[PDB]
């Protein structure tokens, strides 16, 4: 399990130290990156990411990449995430359709920075190799009993109003011009 | 309202029916229009058996030159069917007092006129009148939960 | 038969003695070890002046083996040789004062003696058993029973002989013995003792007009069986019904009553029965006419053994067949409440043979319904009845035992049973539908040493332990307040009289708001106990022994674990009051009127709600402001007057804006805001109105428009086809939720105002399975539909009437139910719209089709239709096979807690408590705040807080956390929660249990893939195992505050 630092098929084992819980007497959470090949414009620079623990933001991106530069002396500034629905509540486009589950991009700001964070973590699955205990810790973003009740909470009427207004609005436009077209 | 259970100096009663007055309709049948009636027999949960009524006139169209504005029978077949159809929804629908319920506001008077209009005009549509013919059995139970 | 050849070769191998005196018999059986099975009374030697004699009886067979109509008994069956005594033997004056009987006991002892020594002579004796019984435990008529044990051994056949001795034909005079006359000199009639003597005179011409009836006709042996198998199922036998024994009517009277309806039955003496009909026919025949012919009090009917039958409309308050070719009642056996149970099976049986829809046989004669007595019964109770002695009856039991008490009820059996049964039976009257009474201890049978039964426990002398009374209440009278008496004038009539006697210090004089004066007396209701308990216990302790003890703990914990909301007087509260629901509904239906005369740029077409408290189904019962309550808000489906999904769910909630809007201007006393609905499937805008009514009462209104279905079934139509079985389940959830929830919320509201006590079962059954955390996965329609099952569908059973009685009657079907292979199908409707054979060949053909896209359930494991679905999987989708079998499971282990630790408040709390095994992992958390008190069950709040935001603080969050758990973990774990913490957290309603499975699939290692959707560990650089530890620490990270503990596999 230790010389298990890679995978055959291109991807790459991630190990992730778990701290001590009092309930239980440490696991290493386990990820594959592969870089992407995607002709869609907004599609360049990603590291397509597999099984990120639970969720995985932009802001533990920024603190793995960051862990990663700081170790291995390189410049990789993340761009932006994509796809990073871990509940699964939009596999389905029903509104343009009556008009990589568990996977993610990760985009860079440049080839430069996604190849020098590709050589980090190829050093990572190295780390895994030789030296377990060098590899990092991932602390989840804890949710509480207060971002509980905040999916509780109700919502803002303001915001419903300005939503309402603006959606309805630009809708009232296409839909005129959608008629123009039609019978004209 | 029917009497149906009593206790002591205080008597309850449920549905038994609903009419129109006698002056109100004579009012609504003006000369120079024609007027419309339809109705089924319809049964609810609470098995009640119902025959419901409904009446309409056409209106003259808010411009229009000619008074008699007389629909055309293949009019006439086509909006009775219609309520028909809209009257044996609602009725499958109620259990009873839930039609009752639907009665009042007249929500009934109303989805005619929009599934109407798209015929001819008509104004009025009312119920008119329901009769009840076929109740269940008496069930104790059901009448003291309407009773608050 | 060879067996019986060898018995009649020794009987004519016996020999005969001569007139012999009480001392000349005495000391014969004192120094013979056969004691003489004497008749009480007793012979005495002061009033004994006739003389005894055994001589060759006259041998004969008779019973279900003579009519060739015998079965092969599992537990086994017995042959009837009846033995009469000589017309020589017999003098006159005979059939007075016992004396024929104990002719007949030395008789039957000088008999087994010698039988007896004829048997130490053949040495059948090391497997044959010889014993005593009587004749259909009848103590007036000892017999002797052959049994054997593992060339005559006939055990293999599990058979026995019954060795009896009759009369013969006319030897005392059968208008002498009429039931009306009396014959123990000491006036009142001995219906018992003419009875027995009588059908002792006459048994086998009886046997001779059964098989000649038999002869004539083709399918009796067929009718007899199936009469015979029918009361054998429902518990029925031809045994004496006098003695807290349900009996008096088995296959013997059933085959004499089928010959007399052979030989006519109507009013009109014609004939109702025709000897070319089938078996079917008969059978068919026979019940129809024992449920439509009143036998016992307004009617009785007539025949002659050898004329034709004849029904008349005198009935002698006792089942009454008339032979006059006898001069005999057949049914003299029978009690009049076990008259009363039978026909009503007969009409049950009735009704289920025309039912033309439904099958029915399985129901009728595979199905054993006296197994459990808390079934078969609504209410039972025990009583142990330390009356003593024979002299010490006059300072135990209340009523006297005198003369005339014996000679009416030879047998203080009969006495005590019977006066018991009236007791309770005038002291409960309408309260009640039927009684029984069962002497849990009695039994029938003894060794030839001995002259009769004898017992010493349970504080008697007598056969029994102690009394346990049963009773088919009537619910719609159960609860009633007061025990109402009759009315009062100056001059007190008999029936006030007897009335105010019998009632002692709880009769009174009350008036009442219609101006009338009549005696009652009143009770105060409990909420651990029905009143109908409460009068039984007053009367029983009144009327009958100071030295009775009285109980139902059974239903005590059952009543107990019954929910107890916090409202004043719910102590006395019974479970049949649903005020709290009214008022619920009243603080609606204000409500609707404001909205009904609110303007819009729609006029409202209707507001009809679904919520569980309207149709009388939520776990507890609504209190006002007790939002903590997980069925608080309850939904209300708003529909308005008559193209994409957004920018519909956007105009949805512009009206709810303007809703909103006007209700805080002109309605200021409510509360409003705005939630986030996420409950339907890939519907991102759903907002529903959360409204907080001064009643402290919440709703939720969310509007309907036709459009909803109109653009879901066109994106149905427009997906792909791999895509489209997920937009399927979306809009069945839709369906689920919108439609088919208001058809059903409002059939079952009239279902439940007729069968009352459904609300109670179906609340205690949703408590059980949140206790065994099912909720979870289970939706609450689901299992208020199976819960209706019983009543909706109670074959063979009665409807159920008890608390206890309705929870077990679904338990029990839950168990032998195959949903794998059976359906259900569920014709919602009152007592006597329901289904056409049409519609119901359209179910099963669904159901058919189903099973067969699906032998094994893997995508719908329970299948339940009615008229309101058509397509049987609306509330059952969604449900996972581990589930499914954990359900069946829990049922199948509960009834046999049931069949094997007797049922006690111990085997009930053994049902309630969850078993919390097989749990691959089972994470302990406690929630910081209590909140027993705050959801309003009694261990109380009184406003809302002055945040919404707070409202949601005092929240529970636990719900929030394994739904999304299982969102996201749903490819790989499958999870249990409680749902109802109020009830399920222990003191403060503040403790739950996340138990959750592993996928057996993802147990082990796969290949990587892309979309293997799993948090995995590879076990070498291709193939990937589960992460165990990783899911665990997830779990944690989640729920990190309210984790308390995390047990492993």
């Amino acid at each position: 399990i230790e010389d298990i630092s890679a995978m055959k098929n291109g991807f790459i084992v991630v190990p992730f130290k778990l701290p001590d819980h009092k309930a239980l007497p440490a696991s290493l959470h386990f990820m594959f990156a592969k870089r992407h090949q995607s002709s869609n414009s907004n599609e360049s620079d990603c590291l397509f990411l597999v099984n990120l623990p639970l969720l995985s933001n932009i802001e533990h991106m920024k603190k793995f990449v960051g862990q990663l530069c700081g170790k291995y002396d390189t410049v990789s500034h993340v761009e932006e995430l994509l796809y990073n629905d871990e509940f699964g509540l939009h596999e389905v486009d029903l509104s343009a359709l009556t008009s990589p589950r568990n996977t993610a991009l990760l985009k860079f700001v440049d080839a430069a920075s996604i190849n020098n964070c590709w050589n980090a973590l190829k050093k990572y699955s190295n780390l895994h190799a030789k030296h377990p205990n060098e590899l990092f810790e991932w602390t989840y973003t804890t949710p509480s009993f207060t971002t509980f009740v905040n999916f509780y909470k109700p919502l803002d009427i303001d915001y419903l109003k300005e939503d309402i207004h603006t959606h309805m609005a630009i809708f009232e436009q296409r839909e005129a011009q959608a008629q123009e077209d039609v019978q004209s | 309202l029917r009497v149906d259970e009593v206790q002591g100096k205080n008597l309850l009663t449920n549905f038994h029916g609903m009419d129109f007055t006698t002056d109100k309709l004579r009012s609504m049948v003006r000369k120079w229009q024609t007027l419309i009636e339809a109705n089924v027999t319809v049964k609810t949960s609470d098995d009640y058996v119902l025959r419901i009524f409904a009446i309409a006139f056409t209106r003259k169209q808010a411009n229009q030159v000619k008074r008699h504005s007389y629909a055309q029978s293949s009019h006439i077949r086509a909006i009775r069917k219609v309520i028909s159809e809209i009257l044996t929804k609602e009725v499958q629908g109620s259990t009873l007092a839930q039609l009752t319920s639907k009665l009042i506001p007249e929500v009934i008077n109303k989805e005619i006129e929009n599934a109407t209009k798209d015929i001819f005009p008509l104004q009025n549509i009312h119920v008119r009148k329901v009769k009840l013919l076929k109740q269940p059995k008496f069930d104790v139970g059901a009448l003291m939960a309407l009773h608050g | 038969e060879k067996f019986l050849h060898k018995l009649y070769d020794i009987l004519q191998e016996i020999p005969d003695w001569e007139e012999k005196s009480l001392a000349e018999v005495d000391s014969f059986f004192k120094n013979k070890i056969v004691s003489v099975p004497f008749v009480d009374p007793k012979p005495i030697p002061q009033n004994t002046n006739y003389k005894f004699n055994y001589k060759k009886p006259d041998i004969s067979l008779i019973g279900s083996f003579a009519l060739k109509a015998g079965i092969y008994q599992p537990n086994g069956s017995s042959i009837d040789t009846l033995l009469t005594m000589p017309k020589e033997l017999f003098e006159k004056k005979d059939f007075l004062n016992f004396r024929c009987l104990h002719k007949r006991s030395v008789y039957l002892a000088y008999l087994t003696h010698h039988l007896l020594i004829l048997l130490k002579k053949d040495k059948l004796d090391s497997f044959l058993q010889l014993e005593y019984s009587y004749f259909d435990n009848d103590p007036l008529l000892p017999i002797l029973r052959i049994s054997c044990s593992k060339d005559y051994n006939f055990y293999k056949t599990r058979f026995s002989i019954n060795l009896l001795i009759g009369f013969p034909y006319k030897v005392f005079e059968p208008k002498k013995l009429l039931p009306n006359r009396n014959c123990i000199r000491i006036l009142p009639a001995t219906p018992l003792y003419n009875f027995s003597v009588l059908s002792s005179s006459t048994h086998e011409n009886y046997l001779k007009y059964l098989y000649k009836t038999k002869k004539q006709t083709e399918s009796f042996v067929e009718a007899t069986v199936l009469g015979r198998l029918w009361l054998q199922q429902r518990g029925f036998s031809s045994n004496m019904s006098h003695s807290g024994s349900l009996g008096g009517f088995g296959t013997f009277e059933f085959t004499i009553l089928m010959a007399a309806l052979l030989n006519g039955g109507g009013i009109n003496s014609n004939k109702i029965l025709l000897h070319g009909f089938s078996s079917y026919q008969l059978f068919k025949g026979v019940i129809k006419y024992l449920a439509t012919m009143d036998l016992c009090h307004d009617g009785h009917l007539q025949f002659h053994s050898n004329p034709a039958s004849k029904y008349i409309d005198e009935g002698f308050q006792t089942p009454t067949l008339f032979d006059k070719s006898t001069k005999v009642n057949i049914l003299t056996k029978m009690t009049v409440s076990s008259y009363q149970i039978l026909k009503e099976y007969a009409g049950e049986t009735l009704r289920m043979l025309n039912n033309v829809v439904q099958d029915q046989f399985s129901n009728i004669f595979l199905t054993n319904i006296s197994r459990f007595d808390n079934l078969k019964y609504d209410l039972c109770y025990d009583v142990q009845l330390p009356l003593g002695k024979y002299n010490n009856l006059e300072t135990s039991l209340a009523a006297t035992f005198g003369s005339m008490e014996r000679v009416k009820f030879i047998t203080l059996e009969n006495f005590l049973a019977h006066k018991i049964t009236n007791v309770a039976r005038y002291a409960l009257g309408d309260r009640i539908k039927y009684i029984q009474i069962e002497m849990v201890g009695q039994k029938s049978d003894f060794p030839i040493t001995k002259r009769k039964v004898y017992s010493n426990t349970g504080g008697n002398h007598f056969n029994f332990d102690f009394v346990r009374v049963k009773l088919i209440v009537n619910p719609s009278e159960c609860d009633k307040l007061v025990t109402k008496g009759p009315a009062h004038s100056e001059t007190m009539s008999t029936e006030a009289a007897v009335f105010k006697n019998f009632w002692g210090i709880k009769s009174s004089l009350r008036r009442f708001k219609d101006g009338s004066i009549t005696h009652c007396c009143v009770w105060s209701t409990s909420s651990s106990e029905p009143i109908i308990s409460s009068i039984v216990n007053f009367a029983l302790q009144k009327h009958v022994s100071k030295k009775a003890q009285i109980s139902n703990e059974t239903i005590k914990k059952f009543h107990n674990f019954l929910p107890l909301p916090n409202l004043p007087s719910s102590a006395k509260t019974s479970v049949l009051n649903l005020s709290s629901f009214f008022n619920l509904k009243k603080s609606f239906d204000d409500l609707y009127k404001i909205i009904f005369q609110m303007k819009l740029p729609l006029s409202v077409k209707s507001i009809l709600p679904v919520g569980s408290a309207f149709r009388y189904t939520s776990l507890c019962q609504p209190v006002p402001f007790a939002y903590s309550d997980p069925d608080f808000f309850q939904d209300v489906i708003l529909e308005f007057e008559t193209d994409e999904i957004t920018s519909l769910e956007k105009a949805k909630t512009a009206f709810l804006l303007k809703i909103q809007e006007e209700l805080s201007a002109n309605s200021s006393t409510y509360r409003s805001f705005f939630s986030r609905d996420e409950s339907i499937p890939y519907n991102l805008e759903i907002v529903t109105l959360n409204i907080l009514t001064p009643e402290g009462y919440g709703f939720k209104f969310r509007v309907l428009t036709e459009r909803d279905e109109i653009l879901y079934l066109r994106a149905i139509a427009n997906a792909r086809n791999e895509l489209k079985p997920e937009l399927e389940a979306t809009f069945l959830k839709f369906t689920a939720k919108y439609l088919a929830s208001v058809r059903h919320t409002r059939t079952l509201e009239n279902i439940s105002h007729s069968y009352q006590f459904y609300s109670p079962v179906v609340r205690l059954f949703k408590r059980w399975l949140d206790t065994h955390l099912l909720l979870g996965h289970i939706t609450d329609e689901l299992a208020e539909l199976i819960a209706i099952k019983p009543f909706v569908d109670p074959a063979p059973y009665f409807i159920p009437g008890s608390l206890e009685n309705g929870f077990l009657k679904v338990l029990k079907f839950i168990s032998q139910w195959n949903w794998k292979d059976d359906p259900l199908i569920l014709d919602l409707v009152k007592p006597e719209e329901r289904l056409t054979l049409a519609q119901y060949k359209g179910i099963q053909m669904n159901f058919t089709n189903l099973r067969n896209s699906d032998p094994n359930g893997t995508h719908l494991q329970f299948f339940v239709a009615s008229k309101n679905d058509p397509s049987g999987i609306l509330y059952s989708s969604g449900i996972p096979l581990p589930i499914a079998t954990r359900l069946t499971a829990l049922a199948k282990v509960a009834v046999n807690l049931l069949q094997t630790h007797g049922l006690n408040q111990q085997t009930i709390n053994l049902l309630f408590t969850p078993g919390l095994k097989d749990y691959d992992f089972v994470v302990d958390l406690r929630t910081p705040i209590g909140l027993k008190s705050s959801c309003g069950i009694l261990s109380a709040p009184s406003n809302f807080p002055e945040n919404l935001n707070d409202l949601s603080e005092k929240m529970d969050p636990t719900y929030q956390l394994v739904k999304y758990l299982n969102l996201k973990y749903k490819n790989s774990l499958i999870l249990s929660s409680r749902k109802y913490i109020g009830v399920n957290g222990g003191e403060k309603g503040d403790k739950n249990v996340i138990t959750g499975l592993i996928k057996p699939l993802f147990k082990g290692a796969h290949k990587f893939r892309v979309n293997l959707d799993c948090n995995v560990k590879p076990v070498d650089d291709e193939n990937v195992i589960l992460n165990k530890e990783a899911i665990f620490h997830e779990i944690a990270a989640f729920g990190n505050d309210m984790v308390i503990n995390f047990e492993t596999d």
